[PDB]
């Protein structure tokens, strides 16, 4: 399979901040067939990005996909309360579809 | 317009089988796929396989093929995931997700991206 590696696995951030999330592929993802999903607690995954950079209708434009080949990036600007969730990438450039292990975007609490 | 609704949570003994259902409404009359995705507790997402109900074509992930059966009833736009012999490892939320077709026309290879999801079905293996 194409192994997709999202790291780091957790990122601690504040509201208003920009988040960059990386997805790296063990092989080239054909035709940039890479999607991103947001999953809030208790909820089903929701599609944010497909074709690497395409945004479904009804997804806010602060979500942006970029990259190609083996190196893909989701950028979330102006983090809103709602955006603290787990984010997954997915390649479907081969018939055996695979997901990354997920990146948790969580609020940075002063310890 | 497209909505996917799954059958309710189930509790099952080890060695038993269970069948989870996913009913799709709305969308265009087309060769869409309904795929099944596993999420174990605290864990990530894994594609198990899928079916195109219009054409009775099924597609499995190799690591799941030996232990599951995926079918569809095309007249009710309902896809089914049977887990054939349950173990504790099989405790998970199972999601259905719909792959649409690409390009003009009702008839085409499903895209691999999942634009629509069911609410999930928790399967708990007791004992």
């Amino acid at each position: 399979e194409i192994v997709l590696t999202q790291s780091p696995g957790t990122q601690s951030l504040s509201p208003g901040e920009r988040a960059t999330l990386s997805c790296r592929a063990s092989q080239s993802v054909g035709n940039n067939k890479l999607a991103w999903y947001q999953q809030r607690p208790g909820q089903a995954p929701r599609l944010l990005i497909y074709g690497a950079s395409s945004r479904p209708s009804g997804v806010a434009d602060r979500f942006s996909g970029s990259g190609s080949g083996t190196d893909f990036t989701l950028t979330i600007s102006r983090l809103e309360p709602e955006d603290f969730a787990v984010y997954y990438c997915q390649q479907y450039g081969q018939s055996l579809s695979t997901f990354g292990q997920g990146t948790k975007v969580e609020v940075k609490l002063v310890p | 317009q497209v909505q996917l609704v799954q059958s309710g949570a189930e509790v099952k003994r080890p060695g038993s089988s269970v069948t989870v259902s996913c009913k799709a409404s709305g969308g265009s009359f087309s060769t869409y796929a309904l795929s099944w995705v596993r999420q174990a507790p605290g864990r990530g997402l894994e594609w198990m396989g899928g079916v195109i109900p219009l054409l009775t074509i099924t597609n499995y992930a190799p690591r799941f093929q030996g232990r599951i059966t995926i079918t569809a009833d095309r007249s009710t736009s309902t896809a089914y995931l049977e887990l054939n012999s349950l173990r504790p490892e099989d405790t998970a939320v199972y999601y259905c997700a719909r792959e649409g077709t690409t390009g003009w026309g009702w008839l085409g290879k499903p895209i691999g991206a999942f634009a629509h999801w069911g609410q999930g079905t928790l399967v708990t293996v007791s004992s």
